[PDB]
């Protein structure tokens, strides 16, 4: 609803939010905009 | 130990409860069961 980047409503509206294969009340994983550093990306060889 | 620890800042009138199930997929195991081994729970850049 806002221009805040991290917010993407936790288990969102009317649809139950279950594939039939997730089997949890927890889906979210939304936050922490900073992911860890990638050793499979474009800069992988230099890091390795 | 999914969603086991959770920070909840109180503001002057409101509050915002985050949780490491909503943050960290990295999960410090209780094994190294051999005594006195301490653990860590990093929160990456919690923008409140």
């Amino acid at each position: 609803t806002d221009n805040n980047p991290e917010g993407w409503t936790l288990d969102k509206s009317v649809n139950n939010g279950t594939f039939a294969g997730l089997a949890e009340n927890g889906v979210t994983g939304l936050l922490q905009s900073g992911e860890p550093m990638d050793f499979s990306g474009a800069n992988a060889l230099y890091f390795w | 130990s999914s969603d086991d620890i959770s920070m909840e800042i109180e503001l002057n009138s409101t509050k915002f409860e985050t949780i490491t199930g909503s943050d960290v997929g990295l999960r410090p195991p209780l094994y190294p069961t051999v005594s006195r081994e301490t653990l860590a729970f990093p929160f990456g850049k919690l923008s409140i």
